[PDB]
């Protein structure tokens, strides 16, 4: 019951990560589609992205000490350390509408030199799945505080658990194939 | 009110749309009378609109199918009639206006909303009874992949009334398609109507990928589960692997046309063979979605009124486990003139007839099925031979064009749409057709007409091979597919066979209908009374006819391939225990309709640019999504005095029929 | 039989036939056997046919399994020699091995009709072309609009014509005479009207003729503004000559898409 | 226990970030081995994360939530170096030759 959930949440994660795929696929081949505008040297700026790396990255062990907090019947610290990793996500959404509401300023949106469409619709669809990460973890919040760790908390604990490890996972190939790449 | 409508978005001044858009209002009005006249309005709701039973959801997937089947063929019917009057000199009715979107109409329909709830609703109502399962995984999800099908068909359907249909073919390839090319809302109505319905078959793959590892029954292992299952389980996969790629791809044109990004534009650093690439790496899978079920349907048929073992067992899954792979690596020979080189050519033709080996394995284990047994000509089996006839014909001609230097001559013509109506109406249209006849008295507890079911079976088959043989003749000729005026009149004469041939297919569909209509008048008397009509050897006709709405008062204990026929064998087969225990079901929900009923109002929002009115719908199905996650009265449990009640009234049919 | 692929005029086309004709020979040999196989079998052991013999426990057979995994595998194996030795020789973008001067001829894509250039002969024409017989023709294809597809079918190899983009086709023909062109992929309302006509003249000395021809309209082609007054939206265009051409036209219309 | 899992796999996914990023804003007087250590270190944090904190295992849902995975890495390295392979060919013909 709570693994039959929990298995087919991975199956969709898997799903998942080929629609991922799809992005890193278009964002190769219209790497160099730029119009006569910017490049990755041009744009990405290091320093901002390191931060943005690492804030994801305390969000990660943050969601494994709410996991650790979830096998004792600590409902207050699985609430205290789901907070945290609010926070270090919103930090990461914050960065990533900072970093794109200056390109859009500066005349170097999507609808400018093709590059900027592979970058935003891979970078924007990694930030959407972490904003709706956000709203199911805002949601799963509620549902401890009222109902604790219930049989069905539990599992939508994990089932989270898997989502959220998996965007930083996701991360690790945008850094390297975009901005690391993209820098040299 | 507000956005792009303006009221000459109805195609006024235009009569053979605006006759069948009142032939479906009135048509639809007059269903909506009789609902209210006999009183079913809560009975279709609380049974079967918010029902998470499988075997309701499995009928519901089919009929809209069927009704959907009525429109995708009845728009075919026309460019038939065109074509044949636009040869030999007359411009006729259909303007290419007019013309361009029906082909694109039929192409999405009867792709999405014809062959792909017809395999889905097979898998439905079967594949939970063969497995000794009493629901599927997640029986909510499956009530809420149903709904979002029929958003698809809402928003193809509105498109006749509302506004337009896109005119670019079923998959529309870029700049065509793009803003500065196609600026209606016809293309809006064919992205919203394959993003909407395509996340609701992605949850349908998940759904029955965790349902046949996870839900068997004790003692099955893999393999000694029934070819069936073998079969949508590899079919699954490709669905879990391969409607990923249509979503991102769909979404990347949607971002090109409302947005101004450049993906598969021609000036501004836009690649538009990627999308052409993009739409086939999930194109090749999904006729292989389509043909792998019925490969199932057909293995099923023929050990059953071969009245033998299915040869091969071994083989026939294996192959169909090649099949599931292999459909990944041949997808760039549907664009074999794009200009790749001779190496690019050469490999994904090479690894293209690689795929046509596993095929053969199966073709041939189907016949030494029947090879030394007692082979009884039902409608069902009538449907399996002919399938083996037809789809070698038309498998044979897909091989020819995966050579490049055959497919430079043959590319985008009219012997290429005759190699795959080929292989879909005898393949898939021919294993949907065999499934329903089959599994009728499973379903509804009566049996259809053998009559009426042969007739339409002789209609659909040469009945096809008038209206096709001649598209193989054709494109040699060098006609090309979605020519619409003044065409040659060389071609005429092979285009008048070719309607003719249409006329008879239209004979079969009207065939099933009389099918339908005399076994319902007469289903007292065809009354299936033990569950098992034929001499069945899966679990599915170890059950009552309907199932009992939980399958299985007791899950069986499987100890060898064909499990009701070693029980039928070693002389059980009907065990009545001595006592039953409380089975743990879930609950009908009405949330999944009202998922679906923001996401349809969602949808047209982004086609007619109404933008509040796309953020109240969006808004409306995540609300619904978290509403939905606070419910706690998800499950309750069968009493055992309703078990009783049910399974007493099955044995002692079985009773009275000699067993 | 005389249907424009069962009878090519042309080389590529000819050495296409062949290759349609032994692969469809090659499949015949598994194909046949299974229709035959379909409706012997069905005939022979009927439910009502007592003499025949029923087996209802045999599944298993090592020796008809071997037959059903090894004969499609070595048809394919005959089927993948042949398609990449023939995939090599018949790609277009390979010239042909003539060694008599090829023509080139620059194709553009229009909504929705066909440019053709001549550039050695400062020639342009719409919806028709002409070349000598026996004489490789080498195809530099393009288009000005959403993708199309250049088509002789009686001369051999299809190819895509995309904006910013330069496909190259080889043809040649071996009897004089005319051929229908036609758009093989579909660009809009205008689709059924993308029909040319390609003429093989007898020798060089009739195709000087309708190049001297198409040098006596007075209308030109000097400049991009008059191929743009050209590549406003039409349909059913007739043929038109064009006497005097820019240099590099079809370098200009690949590069107003990528620059 | 579970606890020193977490913290030997942020400990790690730290170096295998800060050396990736350090060799492009330094510059390590080679291009071709900063291209290789960084997909190096993006392959082994790939790994470390699958781990120490998804938990993957050969003996989880009986022999599966693991060759699904493998599955889905094959269909990946085949949809994407495929169509990489398609494109490069595409793009180095359709040019003015
Ligand atoms: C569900 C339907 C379906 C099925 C089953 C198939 C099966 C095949 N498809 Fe057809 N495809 C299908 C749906 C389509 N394919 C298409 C287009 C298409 C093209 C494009 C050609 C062109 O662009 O002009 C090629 C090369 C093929 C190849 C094949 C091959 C080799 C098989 C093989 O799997 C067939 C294997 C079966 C065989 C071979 C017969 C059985 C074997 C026997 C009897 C013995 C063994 C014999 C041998 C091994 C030789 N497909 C299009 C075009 C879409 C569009 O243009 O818009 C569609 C819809
Ligand atoms: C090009 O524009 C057009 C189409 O494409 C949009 C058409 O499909 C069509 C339809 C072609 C046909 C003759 C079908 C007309 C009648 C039939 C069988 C349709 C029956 C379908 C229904 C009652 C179900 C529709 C219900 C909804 C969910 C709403 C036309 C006429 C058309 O002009
Ligand atoms: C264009 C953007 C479109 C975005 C649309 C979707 C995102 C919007 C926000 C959604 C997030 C909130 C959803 C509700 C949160 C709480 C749900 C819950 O309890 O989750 C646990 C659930 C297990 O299920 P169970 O415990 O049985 O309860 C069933 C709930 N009805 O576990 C589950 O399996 C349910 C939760 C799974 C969430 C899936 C993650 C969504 C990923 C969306 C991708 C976003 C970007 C895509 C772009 C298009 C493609 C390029
Ligand atoms: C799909 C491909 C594209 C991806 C982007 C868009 C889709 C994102 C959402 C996908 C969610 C996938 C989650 C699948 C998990 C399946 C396994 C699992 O954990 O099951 C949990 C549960 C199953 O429920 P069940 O067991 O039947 O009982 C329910 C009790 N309340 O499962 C549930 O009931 C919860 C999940 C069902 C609710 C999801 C419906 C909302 C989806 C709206 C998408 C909106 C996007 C609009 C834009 C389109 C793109 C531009
Ligand atoms: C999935 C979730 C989608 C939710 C978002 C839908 C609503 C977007 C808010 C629109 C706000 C607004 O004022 O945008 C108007 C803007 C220009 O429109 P306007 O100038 O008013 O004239 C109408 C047509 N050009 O309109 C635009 O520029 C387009 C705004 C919508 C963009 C489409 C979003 C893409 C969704 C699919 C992703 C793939
Ligand atoms: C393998 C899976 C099988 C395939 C899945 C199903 C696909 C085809 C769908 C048709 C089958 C549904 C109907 C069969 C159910 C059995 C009928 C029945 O129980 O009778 C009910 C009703 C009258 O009976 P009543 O007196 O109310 O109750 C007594 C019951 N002994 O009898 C009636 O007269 C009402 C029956 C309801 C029919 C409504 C279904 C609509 C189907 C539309 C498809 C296209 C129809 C084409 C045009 C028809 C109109 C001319
Ligand atoms: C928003 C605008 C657009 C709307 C789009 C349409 C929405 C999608 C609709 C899909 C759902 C279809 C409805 C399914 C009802 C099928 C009923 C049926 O077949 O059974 C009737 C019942 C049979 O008797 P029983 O044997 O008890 O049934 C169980 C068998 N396992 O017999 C009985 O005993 C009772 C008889 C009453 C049943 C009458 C109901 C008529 C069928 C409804 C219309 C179906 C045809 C049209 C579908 C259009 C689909 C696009
Ligand atoms: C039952 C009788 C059917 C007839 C008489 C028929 C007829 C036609 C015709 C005339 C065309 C256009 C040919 C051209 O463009 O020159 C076509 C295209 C097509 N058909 Fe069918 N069809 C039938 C069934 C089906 C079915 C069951 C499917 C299921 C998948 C299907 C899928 C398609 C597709 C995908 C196209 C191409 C769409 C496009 O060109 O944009 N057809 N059909
Ligand atoms: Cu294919």
């Amino acid at each position: 019951a709570g693994g039959t959930k929990i298995f087919g949440f991975w199956i969709y994660l898997m799903s998942d990560c080929i629609l991922f795929s799809i992005l890193f696929a278009t964002y190769a081949v219209l790497v160099n589609g730029t119009a006569g505008g910017p490049t990755g040297k041009d744009i990405f700026e290091l320093p901002f992205v390191l931060v943005e790396t690492f804030l994801l990255l305390f969000s990660s062990i943050t969601y494994g000490m709410a996991a650790i907090a979830m096998y004792k019947n600590n409902k207050s610290q699985v609430i205290s350390w789901l907070a945290l990793t609010w926070l270090f996500g919103a930090g990461f959404i914050g960065m990533e509408i900072y970093e794109f509401h200056h390109l859009i300023v500066n005349g170097m949106g999507p609808d400018r030199s093709g590059f900027l469409s592979a970058f935003f619709a891979l970078v924007g669809t990694h930030g959407l799945h972490v904003t709706s990460g956000l709203i199911w973890m805002a949601v799963l919040m509620v549902q401890i505080a009222r109902r604790g760790l219930t049989s069905t908390n539990r599992t939508r604990i994990m089932c989270l658990s898997l989502f959220w490890h998996f965007l930083d996972v996701v991360w690790i190939c945008v850094f390297t194939v975009v901005y690391l790449m993209g820098a040299m | 009110m507000f956005g792009k409508l303006s009221l000459d978005a109805v195609p006024f001044h235009e009569p053979i749309v605006m006759v069948t858009i009142a032939g479906i209002i009135l048509g639809g009005l007059a269903l909506v009378g009789l609902i209210t006249y006999f009183g079913k309005w809560t009975y279709l709701w609380k049974e079967w609109l918010t029902s998470v039973d499988h075997k309701r959801l499995g009928i519901m997937y089919i009929i809209v199918a069927i009704v959907m089947l009525l429109r995708g063929f009845a728009d075919a019917i026309m460019m038939r009639s065109q074509q044949a009057l636009a040869s030999a000199g007359e411009a006729g009715f259909l303007p290419p206006h007019h013309y361009d979107q029906i082909f694109t109409a039929h192409g999405v329909i009867m792709i999405f909303f014809v062959a792909m709830p017809f395999v889905i609703g097979l898998m439905n109502l079967v594949v939970p009874l063969q497995i000794g399962a009493r629901d599927v995984a997640f029986p909510f999800l499956n009530n809420l992949s149903f709904w979002f099908t029929v958003v698809g068909v809402i928003l193809v359907n509105v498109s006749l009334g509302v506004g337009e249909f896109a005119q670019t073919g079923w998959l529309a390839y870029p700049p065509l398609s793009g803003i500065e090319y196609s600026p209606g809302v016809g293309v809006d109505y064919w992205i919203w109507s394959l993003q909407l319905s395509g996340i609701g078959t992605t949850l349908t793959g998940i759904n029955f990928f965790v349902t046949i590892l996870k839900m068997r029954a004790p003692g099955m292992t893999m393999f000694k589960m029934p070819v069936f299952t073998w079969a949508s389980l590899c079919a699954n996969v490709l669905i879990i692997a391969s409607f990923p790629i249509l979503t991102v791809t769909v979404a990347l044109l949607t971002l090109d046309r409302y947005l101004g990004t450049h993906f598969f534009t021609n000036d501004m650093g836009g690649n538009m063979m990627m999308y052409i690439n993009l739409i086939w790496a999930w194109g090749h899978p999904e006729v292989y979605i389509l043909i792998l079920p019925v490969f199932g349907v057909f293995s099923e048929i023929a050990a059953t009124f071969s009245r033998k073992r299915l040869f091969g067992y071994t083989s026939l899954v294996w192959a169909t486990v090649c099949i599931t792979v292999l459909s990944f690596i041949v997808w760039l020979h549907h664009f074999f003139t794009m200009g790749a080189g001779a190496n690019v050519n050469a490999f994904f033709g090479i690894t293209t007839m690689i795929i046509a080996i596993p095929t053969g394995v199966k073709i041939f284990n189907w016949l030494f099925t029947m090879y030394q047994g007692r082979i009884v000509f039902h409608s069902a089996m009538l449907w399996t031979i002919g399938f083996i006839v037809t789809f070698s014909v038309g498998g044979m001609t897909g091989v020819l064009l995966a050579v490049p230097g055959a497919d430079f001559v043959l590319h985008n013509s009219l012997f290429l749409i005759a190699h795959f109506h080929n292989v879909i109406i005898g393949g898939v249209v021919f294993g949907c057709f065999a499934g329903m006849t089959y599994w009728w008295p499973k379903a509804f507890g009566f049996k259809l007409n053998e009559t009426w079911g042969k007739r339409a079976f002789w209609f659909w088959i040469i009945g096809f091979f008038v209206a096709f043989m001649p598209l193989y003749a054709l494109g040699f000729m060098g006609m090309t597919r979605r020519l619409s005026q003044q065409i040659d009149p060389q071609f005429h004469t092979m285009l008048m066979i070719a309607a003719s041939g249409a006329v008879l297919i239209a004979l079969g569909i009207l065939c099933l209908v009389i099918q339908m209509y005399v076994s319902i008048r007469d289903r007292d008397q065809n009354r299936d009374l033990t569950g098992d009509p034929w001499g069945g050897r899966t679990l599915e006709w170890a059950t009552s006819s309907p199932p009992p709405f939980y399958n299985f008062a007791v899950v069986p204990h499987v100890h060898e391939r064909d499990a009701f026929w070693e029980m039928k064998e070693k002389g059980e087969a009907y065990k009545k225990p001595d006592h039953y225990e409380e089975i743990h079901m879930p609950k009908n929900s009405g949330a999944g309709i009202v998922i679906a009923a923001f996401s349809t109002i969602f949808g047209f929002a982004m086609i007619w640019h109404i933008w509040w009115l796309a953020i109240v719908g969006f808004a409306g199905m995540i609300i619904t999504w978290i509403v939905k996650s606070f419910d706690e009265d998800v499950d309750y449990y069968v009493p055992v005095a309703e078990i009783e009640k049910l399974e007493n009234q099955h044995f002692d049919e079985i009773t009275k029929a000699g067993l | 039989c005389n249907s424009a692929l069962l009878d090519p005029k042309g080389q590529i086309g000819l050495e296409q036939r062949s290759l349609i004709l032994t692969a469809f020979g090659l499949m015949l040999i598994v194909v046949i056997p299974a229709i035959l196989m379909a409706v012997g079998f069905a005939w022979k052991y009927r439910a009502s046919n007592k003499d025949a013999k029923y087996s209802p426990n045999w599944s298993h057979s090592n020796k008809v399994e071997a037959v059903v995994w090894t004969v499609p595998i070595l048809i394919i194996i005959f089927l993948a020699v042949l398609t990449w030795k023939t995939t090599h020789a018949l790609e277009p973008s390979k010239p042909l091995a003539h060694d008599e001067k090829p023509i080139t001829i620059e194709v553009v894509s229009m909504d929705w009709k066909w440019f053709f250039i001549y550039p050695e002969q400062g020639i342009a024409t719409v919806n028709e072309i002409a070349f000598p017989a026996n004489t490789p023709v080498y195809f530099k294809v393009t288009s000005n609009s959403v993708m199309n597809s250049f088509f002789i079918p009686r001369l051999g190899s299809q190819i895509y014509a995309m904006a910013g983009m330069q496909t190259r086709l080889h043809l040649i023909a071996n009897e004089p005479g005319t051929y229908d062109g036609i758009s093989a992929s579909y660009s809009g309302p205008g689709f059924s009207g993308m029909k040319f006509k390609a003429i093989a003249t007898p020798d060089r000395a009739a195709f000087d003729q309708w190049v001297a021809k198409a040098k006596q309209s007075p209308n030109t082609m000097s400049d991009m503004a008059a191929f743009e007054k050209l590549a406003a939206p039409s349909e059913y265009n007739q043929v038109e000559y064009f006497s005097n051409v820019k240099p590099d036209l079809f370098a200009d219309v690949i590069n107003k898409f990528m620059a | 226990g579970s606890v020193k899992t977490y913290m030997t796999g942020f400990i790690l996914s730290i170096i295998l970030t800060v050396i990736p990023f350090w060799m492009v804003m330094t510059g390590a007087a080679s291009p071709a081995v900063i291209l290789g250590t960084i997909l190096a270190m993006a392959v082994v944090q790939v790994l470390v994360h699958l781990v120490c904190f998804l938990h993957m295992n050969t003996k989880s849902d009986e022999g599966w939530n693991m060759t699904a995975f493998v599955f889905t890495v094959l269909i990946i390295a085949i949809l994407v170096v495929g169509s990489i392979w398609i494109m490069w060919n595409l793009n180095y013909n359709m040019m003015m030759h």
